[PDB]
């Protein structure tokens, strides 16, 4: 057997998500201390009092943060056995290939995330090819809800198709009976547009999380409830722990049927226009985080209620929804049916945050260990090798630490196109 | 966005691109300084026979002593259409301040790391010094780097062998504890919190290093166009450029003291920033340095890219496989000498019954004595006897041994001559000329020569300190490599003497022999000669 | 494997450190061997205040 040196090359990913995703890598070693969290405040939203007299009326101040934390490392670990018979070429087409695996899981993970905890639900009740300029009208719906809470954008913003919406669109630009400049771009090449209804950049990813629908029915808030914006809350022993503001658990009369990623609207509550606090026609949407015990779930956005009486001024400047729950409200739940997800954002949502395996030290002697830097996604891991003497073999081991974050889940947003009955 | 972490993410770059290099000059350094026998893996519970009879290092002290017996330096000459003398002050400088032991050994020690290993280096630095200044309060010298290639870390960015191109560089000391303390005193860092870094070191078992502490010195250059001033001479009159950044506290005082401002251009130019790292923290961020190029030179061997991959060889390398089986074949020699039994007869027991002593090497009787019957047997058997078998030397082992030999003899044979390496290191004492050219430019005072004498054009701030001012007219004299002399006056005398055993026995030779007389050193009676031939020169107009 | 150069007491030591690849962890021993021997029981003594019966 002569193995010509030609390779049929299969695969070939693209990693876009990734790759305009903002990375991010703090002090290592405060974060070893700090147990691998950092937490980072939010913009300052302040009170507003009418009247001459004020005694007695003064408020304080409050400023709230999030927390951003890491994963665990993503691996390749392989073993060069003696009793194999196989080629160093093969062993370095292997090293390639993880390089490649290790980016295309980045991408993953980003997009998982940025579909699982994004509040902003755009639904339609039909397919994108079923009526003309239908993904124009997608598109300019998320622009328009992006608009309305007055969410801010001066990063950029960016809407992820995946392959079947893109290529309906393009249908519906080709099938226009005219041809000018955009109908013939998506005749000759494929692309609609690079911005279309206000976003800066429109593109196609392939690895786009498909929403299963959720089997839940016949759910109501069980007792009202009331969320306080806070920054800080005592524990047992008096000392005070920061509170993550992105997240509120709410107690249901059952949580069957909810997993991470399912979207719901209870029925009554209204956006609220951030800023300026005007009531808006669209029904709140969360994200249910986490389905922890089998009454209650977690929602990433947390409804501040500005009706609230409980809520102290400072407070309630920081509401987002006209209403509170009543302890009757059905919640209604906004994917019902299986449909791969087209992914918009703002661009300072989504981070990624690296640390560095220090495998480098002189504790780590014997191995030979040197830096992996992934192109494409921005990132470094290390890539180490061992020898084992006693059985004449050795090991390589590629690893990468890094954790995906989403620091404003109110501004990632998730369009679920033909979510009939 | 973080300083720190592009800094890391560079040298992380480079660390792993001069990876396979690194350790294989490393391993060569270890094979021809400490053992032949490096083996790590030893783990010999029973201790055999390792000898060490050394074929190669002959070759790299011949080859050492004949690099070290042709001495080479910078040279500076005046550029095409500039003044004939226009490199003179340069020369003069540098022959002041490279003059010292320390450039010297700097050089020596980065030959032979170059000989051996493939690779050394070495730094330029500059410091104040009030006793003997070189020019204005301070003084550049030479310093030394040992095992420059794993201690010297270029940007893998680099297709040149001396490195021109190269935008950054990082420099890893590794100081004990008092050296670390002082260090710290010198750079105002913080003795109490003790730095680390990359170690550049990864031998295991048998070597045993000392307990030191790593530190990095990152050099990067910039280049960019920043604002120039072109002035007017008060006394010359001619415009003068000078960098704003250079003369940003004397603006006023130059007005002071009579110079016009005539204009503003933006010309670009180099800088040089020093950092100084640790693995976790920056401590000094962005210090600028003088010169336009990065202080180290580098010195190469035999220097190559394989697939965008640096190499570089010295001359142990391909002798290493040919030396260690010759350790091998000596040592199975020695252990075939050492451990075999020695010739002696074979005996049964009952043949020599009675007459054992006999045989125990004593030389008291005639003969020797068997017995010949048995009691149940009738008469013992004969047997002709037999005798242990010496030890031999296989014609394996012999055969092998004289072809490692051969074989090292053969491949440990640099060119036909030293040629290439000391053309080498011609290029790097170049780059050093080029380096130090800058490094002067920058902080020395340069007299200006005028055909109207040197005129040294300096003033002081409020501050009492003194900014030199040069001109933009400053890259007069390009870089030669020459023989090394000491003094400018060694460089004349080798000058003349040159020109003397050429010139015929005319009247140019009574001139260049008065010239060398009146060059010549001072006692008595080479003093009166010295004058004597002074007075011959005045007075033959 | 290092020096240590144990202060006070002149002694060396040894301090040696190892990796592994399966858990990206490392191993660290610092040891010191010696040993203390009487060769003058006789010169060595020892006084006891205080001994009544």
């Amino acid at each position: 057997t002569l193995a010509v040196d030609e390779i049929i090359e299969t695969i070939s990913a693209i990693t876009p998500m990734a790759q305009k995703a903002k990375k991010y890598t703090p002090p290592a070693a405060s974060m070893q201390r700090s147990s691998n969290t950092i937490w980072m405040p939010v913009e300052q939203e302040s009170p507003t009092q009418e009247g001459w007299d004020l005694t007695d009326k003064a408020t304080g101040l409050l400023e709230l943060n999030v927390a951003v934390n890491m994963g665990e490392p993503d691996n390749d670990f392989f073993q060069l056995r003696a009793d194999d018979l196989r080629d160093e070429t093969a062993y370095r087409r292997r090293i390639q290939s993880a390089a490649r695996k290790l980016a295309n899981n980045v991408e993953l993970k980003v997009a998982n995330m940025a579909a699982e905890m994004g509040s902003l639900v755009i639904t339609s009740p039909d397919a994108i090819g079923t009526n003309t300029a239908d993904a124009w009208n997608f598109v300019a719906d998320a622009e328009e809800i992006m608009f309305s809470r007055e969410l801010n954008r001066d990063m950029g913003t960016s809407y992820f198709f995946n392959p079947q919406d893109y290529k309906k669109a393009g249908y519906d630009l080709t099938k226009r009976d005219i041809f000018g400049r955009i109908p013939e771009e998506a005749y000759r090449d494929g692309t609609i547009q690079r911005q279309v209804a206000g976003f800066d950049d429109v593109l196609r990813s392939p690895k786009l999380p498909v929403l299963t629908k959720s089997t839940a029915t016949g759910i109501t808030v069980s007792g009202a409830q009331s969320f306080k914006p806070v920054a800080w809350q005592l524990d047992n022993d008096g000392n005070k722990v920061n509170v993550d503001n992105r997240f509120a658990t709410v107690t249901l009369s059952a949580t069957t049927g909810m997993k991470r990623g399912d979207k719901i609207s209870f029925a009554g509550v209204k956006f609220l226009g951030q800023m300026a606090k005007n009531v808006l026609a669209q029904d709140a949407t969360f994200s249910v985080v986490r389905v922890v015990d089998g009454t209650h779930v977690e929602i990433t956005p947390k409804p501040v209620a500005l009706d609230d009486v409980s809520l102290s001024p400072e407070q309630r400047a920081y509401a987002n929804v006209n209403t509170s729950l009543a302890d009757a409200m059905a919640v209604n739940i906004l994917n019902v049916k299986d449909a791969r997800t087209n992914v918009f954002w703002a661009d300072d949502a989504i981070r990624i945050v690296s640390q560095p395996i220090p495998a480098n030290h002189e504790l780590f002697a014997g191995m030979k260990t040197t830096s992996f830097s992934i192109p494409d996604v921005g990132l470094n891991g290390i890539f180490a090798t061992q020898g084992d003497i006693s059985t004449l073999s050795g090991l390589c081991r590629i690893a990468l630490w890094y954790g995906v974050n989403a620091t404003r889940p109110e501004a990632i947003g998730v369009g679920l196109p033909g979510q009939t009955a | 966005e973080n300083r720190l972490e592009s800094i890391l993410s560079r040298f992380d770059a480079d660390w792993t691109a001069s990876d396979e290099a690194r350790r294989e000059a490393k391993n060569d350094l270890f094979f021809s300084r400490v053992s032949q026998w490096d083996d790590w893996l030893s783990q010999y519970t029973t201790l055999q026979y390792r000898g060490q009879f050394d074929v190669v290092r002959p070759v790299v002290r011949k080859l050492v002593s004949e690099m070290r017996q042709n001495p080479i330096d910078v040279l500076y000459r005046p550029k095409d259409g500039a003044r004939p003398d226009a490199a003179d002050v340069l020369m003069g400088m540098y022959r002041t301040d490279m003059r010292h032991n320390t450039a010297k050994i700097a050089v020596n020690i980065a030959v032979r790391e170059q000989i051996e290993a493939g690779v050394g280096a070495w730094r330029l630095v500059t410091d104040y010094e009030d006793q003997s200044p070189t020019s204005n309060n301070q003084v550049i010298r030479r310093e030394p780097i040992h095992s420059a290639c794993s201690h010297v870390i270029w940007d893998s960015n680099s297709k040149l062998m001396d490195k021109s191109d190269a935008r950054h560089c990082t420099v890893i000391h590794s100081m004990s504890q008092n050296g670390w303390e002082d260090f710290a005193e010198k750079y105002d860092l913080d003795a109490d919190d003790i730095p680390s870094f990359q170690n550049p070191n990864d031998w295991v078992f048998p070597w045993l290093t000392q307990d030191t502490i790593q530190i990095a010195e990152f050099y990067e250059v910039v280049e960019k166009k920043e604002t120039a001033f072109i002035y007017q001479d008060p006394v010359t009159g001619e415009p003068v450029s000078y960098f704003k950044r250079d003369i940003k506290d004397v603006i006023d005082d130059l007005a002071d003291s009579g110079f016009i401002k005539i204009a503003e251009r933006q010309i670009k130019r180099r800088r040089v920033y020093k950092s100084i790292i640790t693995c976790t923290a920056v401590l000094k961020d962005k210090q600028l340095i003088a010169g336009e190029h990065i202080p180290i030179v580098p010195v190469f061997g035999e220097w190559g890219f394989v697939e965008d991959k640096e190499v570089y060889e010295g001359v142990v390398r391909l002798t290493k496989d040919g030396q260690r089986l010759r350790n091998m074949i000596m040592s199975f020699n020695a252990d075939i000498v050492a451990r075999t039994p020695k010739k002696k007869p074979f005996f049964w027991p009952e043949q020599i019954a009675g007459f054992e002593h006999m045989y125990d090497g004593n030389d008291d009787y005639p003969y020797y004595l068997l017995n010949r019957t048995d009691e149940n047997s009738g008469d013992l058997p004969t047997q002709p006897l037999a005798y242990y078998e010496n030890p031999e030397v296989p014609q394996a082992n012999a055969y092998m041994l004289e072809a490692a030999t051969s074989a090292v003899k053969e491949v440990a044979t640099l060119g036909v001559e030293t040629y290439v390496f000391q053309d080498n290191l011609a290029t790097a004492m170049r780059r050093d000329g080029e380096i130090y050219q800058s490094i002067v430019n920058d902080i020395y005072d340069v007299p200006r020569n005028v055909t109207i004498l040197m005129a040294e054009v300096v003033d002081l701030a409020t501050g009492e300190k003194q900014v030199l001012n040069d001109i933009r007219g400053r890259y007069e004299c390009y870089t030669d490599v020459g023989p090394s002399f000491q003094s400018m006056k060694q460089q004349n005398r080798a000058e003349i003497l040159e020109l003397l055993g050429k010139t015929p026995q005319g009247t140019p030779e009574y001139q260049l022999l008065l010239l060398q007389y009146f060059t010549l050193l001072d006692g008595k009676g080479v003093e009166m000669m010295r004058d004597y031939a002074n007075k011959q020169l005045i007075q033959m107009g």
